[PDB]
Protein backbone atom coordinates (compact mmCIF):
# COMPACT_ATOMS: atom_id res chain seq x y z
CA UNK A 1 0.00 0.00 0.00
CA UNK A 2 2.97 2.44 0.47
CA UNK A 3 6.01 1.03 -1.18
CA UNK A 4 9.02 2.28 -3.44
CA UNK A 5 9.09 3.72 -6.94
CA UNK A 6 12.35 3.10 -8.99
CA UNK A 7 12.40 6.82 -11.23
CA UNK A 8 11.97 9.37 -7.75
CA UNK A 9 13.34 6.11 -5.29
CA UNK A 10 10.88 7.35 -2.74
CA UNK A 11 8.41 5.98 -0.72
CA UNK A 12 5.33 6.63 -3.06
CA UNK A 13 1.57 5.39 -1.70
CA UNK A 14 1.47 2.74 -3.60
CA UNK A 15 -2.34 3.18 -5.56
CA UNK A 16 -5.57 1.83 -4.31
CA UNK A 17 -5.79 -1.99 -5.45
CA UNK A 18 -1.93 -1.99 -5.70
CA UNK A 19 0.13 -3.61 -2.72
CA UNK A 20 2.77 -5.22 -4.19
CA UNK A 21 6.66 -3.55 -4.64
CA UNK A 22 8.78 -5.75 -7.66
CA UNK A 23 12.54 -5.24 -7.09
CA UNK A 24 12.72 -6.15 -11.17
CA UNK A 25 16.34 -7.55 -11.54
CA UNK A 26 18.15 -7.88 -15.27
CA UNK A 27 21.14 -6.90 -17.08
CA UNK A 28 21.80 -4.97 -19.65
CA UNK A 29 25.39 -4.23 -21.49
CA UNK A 30 26.32 -2.61 -18.35
CA UNK A 31 25.49 -5.41 -15.98
CA UNK A 32 29.30 -5.79 -16.42
CA UNK A 33 30.70 -3.16 -14.56
CA UNK A 34 27.73 -1.96 -12.73
CA UNK A 35 25.07 -4.42 -11.98
CA UNK A 36 21.89 -5.84 -12.53
CA UNK A 37 19.87 -2.91 -13.28
CA UNK A 38 17.01 -2.82 -10.49
CA UNK A 39 13.57 -1.71 -10.38
CA UNK A 40 10.88 -0.86 -7.36
CA UNK A 41 7.13 0.16 -7.46
CA UNK A 42 3.77 -0.99 -7.28
CA UNK A 43 1.16 -3.67 -8.73
CA UNK A 44 -1.87 -5.65 -7.68
CA UNK A 45 -0.03 -8.98 -9.59
CA UNK A 46 3.74 -10.18 -9.07
CA UNK A 47 4.44 -8.85 -12.33
CA UNK A 48 5.50 -11.23 -14.87
CA UNK A 49 9.12 -11.88 -15.93
CA UNK A 50 11.55 -12.16 -18.85
CA UNK A 51 14.40 -14.95 -19.12
CA UNK A 52 16.80 -12.52 -17.52
CA UNK A 53 14.29 -10.54 -15.45
CA UNK A 54 14.05 -11.57 -11.50
CA UNK A 55 11.48 -9.75 -9.31
CA UNK A 56 10.63 -10.42 -5.70
CA UNK A 57 7.32 -9.04 -4.31
CA UNK A 58 7.01 -7.32 -1.02
CA UNK A 59 3.22 -7.35 0.75
CA UNK A 60 4.18 -5.27 3.47
CA UNK A 61 5.14 -1.07 3.80
CA UNK A 62 8.32 -0.03 2.14
CA UNK A 63 9.64 -3.55 2.31
CA UNK A 64 10.54 -2.47 -2.15
CA UNK A 65 14.05 -1.86 -1.16
CA UNK A 66 17.39 -1.08 -3.14
CA UNK A 67 20.85 -2.77 -1.69
CA UNK A 68 23.17 0.24 -1.06
CA UNK B 1 35.55 10.80 -27.03
CA UNK B 2 33.40 8.47 -29.43
CA UNK B 3 32.99 9.99 -32.75
CA UNK B 4 29.65 9.93 -34.10
CA UNK B 5 28.86 10.67 -38.06
CA UNK B 6 25.69 10.98 -39.62
CA UNK B 7 26.05 10.20 -43.14
CA UNK B 8 23.07 12.05 -45.01
CA UNK B 9 24.54 15.47 -44.31
CA UNK B 10 21.76 17.21 -46.51
CA UNK B 11 18.88 15.13 -47.90
CA UNK B 12 16.04 16.83 -49.72
CA UNK B 13 13.34 14.81 -50.34
CA UNK B 14 8.74 15.48 -51.22
CA UNK B 15 6.08 15.25 -48.03
CA UNK B 16 5.14 12.20 -50.03
CA UNK B 17 8.50 10.72 -49.28
CA UNK B 18 9.86 7.91 -46.48
CA UNK B 19 13.35 9.26 -45.19
CA UNK B 20 16.11 7.39 -43.31
CA UNK B 21 19.25 9.43 -41.73
CA UNK B 22 22.13 7.35 -40.81
CA UNK B 23 24.48 7.47 -37.83
CA UNK B 24 28.24 5.63 -37.10
CA UNK B 25 29.52 5.38 -34.18
CA UNK B 26 33.57 5.14 -33.51
CA UNK B 27 32.92 2.24 -30.83
CA UNK B 28 30.17 -0.22 -30.25
CA UNK B 29 27.75 1.68 -28.56
CA UNK B 30 24.97 -1.02 -28.28
CA UNK B 31 21.74 0.37 -27.91
CA UNK B 32 22.69 3.56 -26.43
CA UNK B 33 21.92 6.10 -29.18
CA UNK B 34 19.23 8.64 -28.58
CA UNK B 35 17.24 10.57 -31.94
CA UNK B 36 16.79 14.34 -32.10
CA UNK B 37 15.42 17.11 -33.93
CA UNK B 38 16.13 20.83 -33.99
CA UNK B 39 13.86 23.47 -36.34
CA UNK B 40 15.90 26.82 -36.55
CA UNK B 41 15.60 29.32 -33.41
CA UNK B 42 14.17 26.00 -31.32
CA UNK B 43 16.23 23.67 -29.10
CA UNK B 44 16.26 20.00 -29.75
CA UNK B 45 13.78 17.68 -29.16
CA UNK B 46 14.33 13.73 -28.09
CA UNK B 47 12.37 11.73 -31.24
CA UNK B 48 13.45 8.39 -30.16
CA UNK B 49 15.96 6.63 -26.97
CA UNK B 50 17.74 3.62 -26.73
CA UNK B 51 17.83 3.08 -30.09
CA UNK B 52 14.17 2.23 -31.05
CA UNK B 53 12.11 3.38 -28.09
CA UNK B 54 10.03 6.25 -28.81
CA UNK B 55 8.75 9.30 -25.94
CA UNK B 56 5.83 9.92 -25.25
CA UNK B 57 4.14 12.08 -27.97
CA UNK B 58 6.41 11.43 -30.77
CA UNK B 59 4.92 11.03 -33.87
CA UNK B 60 5.00 7.07 -34.72
CA UNK B 61 5.92 8.00 -38.30
CA UNK B 62 9.37 8.36 -36.20
CA UNK B 63 10.84 4.89 -36.00
CA UNK B 64 14.32 4.35 -34.72
CA UNK B 65 16.21 0.87 -35.48
CA UNK B 66 20.04 -0.04 -35.36
CA UNK B 67 22.42 -1.52 -32.65
CA UNK B 68 26.82 -1.52 -32.11
CA UNK B 69 28.30 1.05 -34.18
CA UNK B 70 25.74 1.23 -37.17
CA UNK B 71 22.22 2.97 -36.57
CA UNK B 72 18.95 4.20 -38.68
CA UNK B 73 16.32 6.98 -38.40
CA UNK B 74 12.69 6.21 -40.40
CA UNK B 75 10.54 9.62 -40.52
CA UNK B 76 8.14 7.23 -43.02
CA UNK B 77 5.44 9.82 -43.69
CA UNK B 78 7.41 12.90 -44.09
CA UNK B 79 5.06 16.05 -43.08
CA UNK B 80 5.76 19.90 -43.49
CA UNK B 81 6.69 19.79 -39.68
CA UNK B 82 9.17 16.88 -39.88
CA UNK B 83 11.53 18.88 -42.37
CA UNK B 84 14.83 19.68 -39.99
CA UNK B 85 18.44 19.25 -38.68
CA UNK B 86 18.16 15.91 -36.72
CA UNK B 87 20.82 14.55 -34.66
CA UNK B 88 22.37 11.29 -33.48
CA UNK B 89 23.75 11.55 -29.58
CA UNK B 90 25.12 8.30 -27.82
CA UNK B 91 24.71 7.57 -24.10
CA UNK B 92 27.17 4.93 -24.15
CA UNK B 93 30.29 7.40 -22.54
CA UNK B 94 31.08 10.37 -20.30
CA UNK B 95 31.99 12.56 -23.10
CA UNK B 96 28.36 12.75 -24.61
CA UNK B 97 29.14 13.18 -28.57
CA UNK B 98 26.71 14.28 -31.26
CA UNK B 99 26.34 14.13 -35.16
CA UNK B 100 27.08 16.70 -37.62
CA UNK B 101 23.42 16.65 -37.77
CA UNK B 102 21.41 16.16 -41.06
CA UNK B 103 18.88 18.92 -43.11
CA UNK B 104 15.82 17.61 -44.42
CA UNK B 105 14.94 20.01 -47.50
CA UNK B 106 11.24 19.88 -49.56
CA UNK B 107 12.38 18.19 -53.38
CA UNK B 108 11.15 21.07 -55.61
CA UNK B 109 11.39 21.86 -59.42
CA UNK B 110 14.42 23.11 -60.28
CA UNK B 111 13.86 26.82 -60.58
CA UNK B 112 16.20 29.56 -61.73
CA UNK B 113 16.92 32.43 -59.89
CA UNK B 114 16.46 35.67 -60.56
CA UNK B 115 19.51 38.15 -60.69
CA UNK B 116 19.66 41.95 -59.65
CA UNK B 117 22.05 44.23 -58.89
CA UNK B 118 22.18 47.13 -56.18
CA UNK B 119 24.76 50.32 -56.50
CA UNK B 120 26.27 52.14 -53.44
CA UNK B 121 23.84 54.36 -52.09
CA UNK B 122 25.24 58.21 -52.06
CA UNK B 123 24.50 57.87 -48.35
CA UNK B 124 27.11 55.26 -47.84
CA UNK B 125 29.32 56.70 -50.61
CA UNK B 126 29.95 59.85 -48.24
CA UNK B 127 31.57 57.61 -46.12
CA UNK B 128 34.34 55.83 -47.28
CA UNK B 129 31.93 52.69 -47.09
CA UNK B 130 30.83 51.48 -50.84
CA UNK B 131 28.91 47.95 -50.86
CA UNK B 132 27.49 46.69 -53.98
CA UNK B 133 24.85 43.82 -53.01
CA UNK B 134 23.65 41.06 -55.73
CA UNK B 135 20.43 38.94 -55.30
CA UNK B 136 19.45 35.87 -56.86
CA UNK B 137 15.48 35.13 -55.45
CA UNK B 138 13.31 31.70 -55.79
CA UNK B 139 16.43 29.16 -56.91
CA UNK B 140 15.62 26.01 -55.82
CA UNK B 141 18.94 23.88 -55.52
CA UNK B 142 20.47 25.92 -53.41
CA UNK B 143 23.83 25.18 -54.81
CA UNK B 144 24.35 28.47 -56.22
CA UNK B 145 27.64 30.28 -57.71
CA UNK B 146 27.95 34.11 -57.44
CA UNK B 147 31.35 35.74 -59.21
CA UNK B 148 32.25 39.51 -59.06
CA UNK B 149 33.55 41.13 -62.35
CA UNK B 150 34.69 44.91 -61.63
CA UNK B 151 35.85 46.64 -65.20
CA UNK B 152 36.27 42.31 -66.48
CA UNK B 153 38.36 41.54 -63.49
CA UNK B 154 37.41 39.29 -61.53
CA UNK B 155 37.46 40.27 -57.48
CA UNK B 156 37.67 37.55 -54.94
CA UNK B 157 38.11 37.83 -51.11
CA UNK B 158 35.48 41.38 -51.05
CA UNK B 159 32.11 39.87 -51.07
CA UNK B 160 30.03 38.27 -48.18
CA UNK B 161 27.27 35.84 -49.19
CA UNK B 162 24.15 35.16 -47.15
CA UNK B 163 21.18 32.67 -48.15
CA UNK B 164 17.64 32.63 -46.83
CA UNK B 165 15.78 29.10 -45.13
CA UNK B 166 13.98 27.39 -47.62
CA UNK B 167 10.43 29.66 -47.94
CA UNK B 168 7.55 28.32 -46.84
CA UNK B 169 5.14 28.59 -49.66
CA UNK B 170 7.48 28.88 -53.06
CA UNK B 171 9.75 26.13 -51.27
CA UNK B 172 12.58 28.25 -53.25
CA UNK B 173 15.56 29.89 -51.79
CA UNK B 174 17.56 33.53 -52.43
CA UNK B 175 20.85 34.24 -51.93
CA UNK B 176 22.49 37.54 -51.88
CA UNK B 177 26.64 38.47 -51.96
CA UNK B 178 27.48 41.92 -50.74
CA UNK B 179 30.98 43.53 -52.35
CA UNK B 180 33.13 45.44 -49.68
CA UNK B 181 35.07 48.24 -51.51
CA UNK B 182 36.50 51.48 -50.07
CA UNK B 183 34.94 54.85 -51.68
CA UNK B 184 38.29 55.04 -53.48
CA UNK B 185 38.85 51.76 -55.44
CA UNK B 186 35.07 52.06 -56.53
CA UNK B 187 35.16 55.59 -58.05
CA UNK B 188 38.78 53.83 -59.77
CA UNK B 189 36.55 51.53 -61.84
CA UNK B 190 33.31 51.79 -64.19
CA UNK B 191 32.20 48.72 -64.53
CA UNK B 192 30.40 46.66 -61.61
CA UNK B 193 28.98 43.11 -62.51
CA UNK B 194 27.79 40.14 -60.91
CA UNK B 195 28.14 36.21 -62.19
CA UNK B 196 25.79 33.67 -61.18
CA UNK B 197 25.87 29.93 -62.00
CA UNK B 198 23.05 27.90 -60.91
CA UNK B 199 21.64 24.50 -62.18
CA UNK B 200 18.60 25.63 -63.37
CA UNK B 201 20.61 28.14 -65.94
CA UNK B 202 21.65 26.94 -69.16
CA UNK B 203 23.95 29.92 -69.67
CA UNK B 204 25.45 32.46 -67.16
CA UNK B 205 23.49 35.07 -66.12
CA UNK B 206 26.16 38.00 -66.00
CA UNK B 207 24.14 41.85 -64.86
CA UNK B 208 26.04 44.62 -64.75
CA UNK B 209 25.78 48.74 -63.47
CA UNK B 210 27.86 50.97 -65.41
CA UNK B 211 28.57 54.55 -63.48
CA UNK B 212 32.10 53.69 -62.17
CA UNK C 1 8.70 19.45 -16.64
CA UNK C 2 9.87 22.91 -17.98
CA UNK C 3 13.46 24.18 -18.40
CA UNK C 4 14.09 27.85 -18.18
CA UNK C 5 17.07 29.31 -19.01
CA UNK C 6 18.24 33.03 -18.59
CA UNK C 7 18.12 35.97 -21.44
CA UNK C 8 21.09 36.53 -24.00
CA UNK C 9 23.87 38.18 -22.56
CA UNK C 10 26.86 39.99 -24.56
CA UNK C 11 30.37 39.75 -22.92
CA UNK C 12 33.82 40.88 -23.64
CA UNK C 13 36.79 38.62 -23.90
CA UNK C 14 38.18 37.27 -20.36
CA UNK C 15 34.45 38.11 -19.11
CA UNK C 16 32.24 35.40 -16.97
CA UNK C 17 28.77 34.31 -18.01
CA UNK C 18 26.68 32.54 -15.29
CA UNK C 19 23.37 30.85 -16.96
CA UNK C 20 20.42 30.32 -14.90
CA UNK C 21 18.13 27.24 -15.77
CA UNK C 22 15.00 26.54 -13.58
CA UNK C 23 13.22 23.21 -13.45
CA UNK C 24 9.70 22.92 -12.88
CA UNK C 25 6.79 20.14 -12.62
CA UNK C 26 9.19 17.00 -12.01
CA UNK C 27 11.66 16.04 -9.26
CA UNK C 28 15.08 17.93 -9.53
CA UNK C 29 16.72 15.56 -6.78
CA UNK C 30 15.64 12.28 -8.96
CA UNK C 31 16.55 13.98 -12.22
CA UNK C 32 20.56 15.33 -13.19
CA UNK C 33 20.94 19.09 -15.37
CA UNK C 34 23.45 18.83 -18.03
CA UNK C 35 24.26 21.93 -20.34
CA UNK C 36 25.37 21.62 -24.34
CA UNK C 37 26.29 24.74 -26.19
CA UNK C 38 25.42 24.87 -30.05
CA UNK C 39 27.91 27.34 -31.54
CA UNK C 40 26.18 29.52 -34.79
CA UNK C 41 25.47 27.06 -37.65
CA UNK C 42 27.29 24.34 -35.69
CA UNK C 43 26.22 21.36 -33.94
CA UNK C 44 26.06 20.73 -30.20
CA UNK C 45 28.81 19.77 -26.95
CA UNK C 46 27.81 18.60 -24.07
CA UNK C 47 29.77 20.69 -21.71
CA UNK C 48 29.26 19.14 -18.35
CA UNK C 49 26.62 18.25 -15.67
CA UNK C 50 25.43 17.97 -12.36
CA UNK C 51 23.42 15.37 -10.82
CA UNK C 52 22.22 17.32 -6.85
CA UNK C 53 21.78 13.74 -5.44
CA UNK C 54 25.74 13.62 -5.66
CA UNK C 55 26.52 16.66 -5.39
CA UNK C 56 29.31 16.12 -7.55
CA UNK C 57 29.86 17.33 -11.28
CA UNK C 58 30.75 15.45 -14.50
CA UNK C 59 32.71 17.88 -16.85
CA UNK C 60 34.17 17.61 -20.21
CA UNK C 61 38.09 17.42 -20.40
CA UNK C 62 37.66 20.45 -22.99
CA UNK C 63 35.80 23.02 -20.34
CA UNK C 64 37.97 21.58 -17.45
CA UNK C 65 38.88 24.44 -15.64
CA UNK C 66 36.44 26.75 -17.30
CA UNK C 67 32.92 25.16 -16.41
CA UNK C 68 32.13 25.41 -13.03
CA UNK C 69 28.23 24.08 -13.36
CA UNK C 70 26.13 24.27 -9.77
CA UNK C 71 22.49 23.48 -8.31
CA UNK C 72 20.31 25.03 -6.00
CA UNK C 73 17.30 22.58 -5.16
CA UNK C 74 15.84 25.45 -3.07
CA UNK C 75 15.31 27.18 -6.02
CA UNK C 76 15.17 24.25 -8.25
CA UNK C 77 17.32 26.42 -10.49
CA UNK C 78 20.91 25.13 -12.21
CA UNK C 79 23.73 27.26 -13.18
CA UNK C 80 26.76 27.25 -15.63
CA UNK C 81 29.17 29.51 -15.42
CA UNK C 82 31.79 29.60 -17.88
CA UNK C 83 35.11 31.62 -17.25
CA UNK C 84 38.25 33.00 -19.67
CA UNK C 85 35.40 33.31 -22.40
CA UNK C 86 36.81 34.05 -25.76
CA UNK C 87 35.41 35.05 -29.29
CA UNK C 88 34.33 31.44 -30.12
CA UNK C 89 32.40 31.18 -27.08
CA UNK C 90 30.00 32.56 -28.81
CA UNK C 91 27.35 30.34 -29.27
CA UNK C 92 23.61 29.34 -27.96
CA UNK C 93 23.91 27.43 -24.51
CA UNK C 94 21.02 24.84 -23.83
CA UNK C 95 20.60 23.07 -20.19
CA UNK C 96 19.11 20.04 -20.53
CA UNK C 97 17.67 17.30 -18.05
CA UNK C 98 19.20 13.60 -17.82
CA UNK C 99 17.06 11.20 -16.45
CA UNK C 100 19.04 8.88 -13.82
CA UNK C 101 18.12 5.03 -14.27
CA UNK C 102 19.07 2.83 -10.88
CA UNK C 103 21.60 -0.23 -11.36
CA UNK C 104 22.59 -2.33 -8.47
CA UNK C 105 25.73 -0.27 -7.62
CA UNK C 106 23.98 3.20 -7.86
CA UNK C 107 21.95 5.85 -9.75
CA UNK C 108 23.51 6.02 -13.06
CA UNK C 109 22.97 9.22 -15.73
CA UNK C 110 20.76 7.83 -18.90
CA UNK C 111 22.66 9.69 -21.46
CA UNK C 112 19.05 10.59 -22.81
CA UNK C 113 17.78 14.63 -23.00
CA UNK C 114 14.14 14.01 -22.11
CA UNK C 115 13.80 17.77 -21.53
CA UNK C 116 15.46 21.09 -22.97
CA UNK C 117 15.55 24.66 -22.28
CA UNK C 118 14.89 27.79 -24.41
CA UNK C 119 18.27 28.33 -25.09
CA UNK C 120 20.65 31.41 -23.74
CA UNK C 121 22.99 32.77 -26.41
CA UNK C 122 25.79 34.58 -24.96
CA UNK C 123 27.93 36.77 -27.38
CA UNK C 124 31.45 37.42 -26.52
CA UNK C 125 33.12 40.32 -28.53
CA UNK C 126 35.26 43.41 -28.00
CA UNK C 127 32.71 45.55 -29.79
CA UNK C 128 30.68 47.50 -28.25
CA UNK C 129 26.35 48.50 -28.82
CA UNK C 130 26.65 50.12 -32.10
CA UNK C 131 23.04 51.45 -34.11
CA UNK C 132 22.89 50.18 -37.76
CA UNK C 133 23.20 52.51 -40.82
CA UNK C 134 20.17 51.65 -43.21
CA UNK C 135 20.72 52.48 -46.72
CA UNK C 136 18.18 51.83 -49.43
CA UNK C 137 18.63 49.49 -52.21
CA UNK C 138 17.87 51.17 -55.88
CA UNK C 139 15.97 49.27 -58.47
CA UNK C 140 17.47 47.60 -61.82
CA UNK C 141 18.05 51.01 -63.51
CA UNK C 142 14.06 51.03 -64.43
CA UNK C 143 14.19 48.12 -65.93
CA UNK C 144 11.27 46.71 -68.57
CA UNK C 145 10.91 43.13 -66.66
CA UNK C 146 14.44 42.19 -65.95
CA UNK C 147 13.94 44.91 -62.35
CA UNK C 148 10.12 43.36 -62.20
CA UNK C 149 9.96 45.19 -58.46
CA UNK C 150 13.33 44.11 -56.54
CA UNK C 151 14.05 46.68 -54.11
CA UNK C 152 15.74 46.65 -50.39
CA UNK C 153 17.32 48.52 -47.45
CA UNK C 154 20.66 47.83 -46.37
CA UNK C 155 21.45 46.99 -42.26
CA UNK C 156 24.82 47.53 -42.13
CA UNK C 157 27.59 48.57 -38.98
CA UNK C 158 25.49 46.67 -36.18
CA UNK C 159 26.83 45.15 -33.02
CA UNK C 160 24.29 43.38 -30.47
CA UNK C 161 22.87 40.59 -32.99
CA UNK C 162 18.92 41.10 -32.71
CA UNK C 163 17.56 43.49 -35.86
CA UNK C 164 14.44 43.31 -36.56
CA UNK C 165 13.56 44.84 -40.43
CA UNK C 166 9.64 44.58 -42.12
CA UNK C 167 7.99 46.32 -44.70
CA UNK C 168 4.68 48.87 -44.56
CA UNK C 169 4.21 47.89 -40.60
CA UNK C 170 3.47 44.26 -41.78
CA UNK C 171 1.79 45.42 -44.71
CA UNK C 172 3.96 43.68 -47.25
CA UNK C 173 4.34 40.24 -46.79
CA UNK C 174 4.60 38.28 -49.89
CA UNK C 175 8.13 38.80 -51.55
CA UNK C 176 10.16 39.92 -48.47
CA UNK C 177 13.40 38.85 -48.14
CA UNK C 178 15.16 39.56 -44.62
CA UNK C 179 18.19 37.93 -44.95
CA UNK C 180 20.53 36.54 -42.20
CA UNK C 181 22.97 38.31 -40.54
CA UNK C 182 27.01 38.37 -41.80
CA UNK C 183 29.51 39.08 -39.48
CA UNK C 184 32.33 41.31 -40.66
CA UNK C 185 36.25 41.94 -39.75
CA UNK C 186 34.52 45.37 -37.97
CA UNK C 187 33.10 42.73 -35.33
CA UNK C 188 30.20 44.27 -36.58
CA UNK C 189 27.19 42.70 -38.05
CA UNK C 190 25.33 43.70 -41.90
CA UNK C 191 21.63 42.65 -42.64
CA UNK C 192 19.59 43.12 -45.96
CA UNK C 193 15.69 43.27 -46.70
CA UNK C 194 14.93 42.89 -50.16
CA UNK C 195 11.05 42.79 -51.47
CA UNK C 196 10.11 41.66 -55.02
CA UNK C 197 7.03 43.55 -55.67
CA UNK C 198 4.59 44.00 -58.91
CA UNK C 199 7.52 46.23 -61.12
CA UNK C 200 4.34 49.18 -62.67
CA UNK C 201 2.97 48.82 -58.94
CA UNK C 202 5.88 51.11 -58.08
CA UNK C 203 4.81 54.63 -57.13
CA UNK C 204 1.09 53.45 -56.19
CA UNK C 205 2.29 52.12 -53.07
CA UNK C 206 5.10 53.79 -51.63
CA UNK C 207 7.73 50.94 -50.03
CA UNK C 208 9.24 51.73 -46.29
CA UNK C 209 11.59 49.29 -44.48
CA UNK C 210 11.41 49.29 -40.20
CA UNK C 211 14.98 48.56 -38.75
CA UNK C 212 14.30 48.15 -35.00
CA UNK C 213 17.99 47.44 -33.42
CA UNK C 214 16.23 47.49 -29.45
CA UNK C 215 20.11 47.68 -27.66
CA UNK C 216 20.75 50.69 -29.07
CA UNK C 217 16.81 51.34 -29.22
CA UNK C 218 17.55 53.00 -33.01
CA UNK C 219 14.05 52.32 -35.19
CA UNK C 220 14.95 53.77 -38.55
CA UNK C 221 12.29 54.16 -41.22
CA UNK C 222 13.78 54.77 -44.71
CA UNK C 223 11.79 55.24 -48.54
CA UNK C 224 13.11 53.19 -50.67
CA UNK C 225 12.02 54.70 -54.18
CA UNK C 226 13.67 54.22 -57.98
CA UNK C 227 16.85 56.47 -58.78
Amino acid sequence: TKCYVTPDATSQTCPDGQDICYTKTWCDGFCSSRGKRIDLGCAATCPKVKPGVDIKCCSTDNCNPFPT
Amino acid sequence: DIQMTQSPSSLSASVGDRVTITCRASQSISSYLNWYQQKPGKAPKLLIYDASSLQSGVPSRFSGSGSGTDFTLTISSLQPEDFATYYCQQSYSTPYTFGQGTKLEIKRTVAAPSVFIFPPSDEQLKSGTASVVCLLNNFYPREAKVQWKVDNALQSGNSQESVTEQDSKDSTYSLSSTLTLSKADYEKHKVYACEVTHQGLSSPVTKSFNRG
Amino acid sequence: VQLVQSGAEVKKPGSSVKVSCKASGGTFSSYAISWVRQAPGQGLEWMGGYIPIFGTANYAQKFQGRVTITADESTSTAYMELSSLRSEDTAVYYCARIPLRWYESGPYESGVFDYWGQGTLVTVSSASTKGPSVFPLAPSSKSTSGGTAALGCLVKDYFPEPVTVSWNSGALTSGVHTFPAVLQSSGLYSLSSVVTVPSSSLGTQTYICNVNHKPSNTKVDKKVEPK
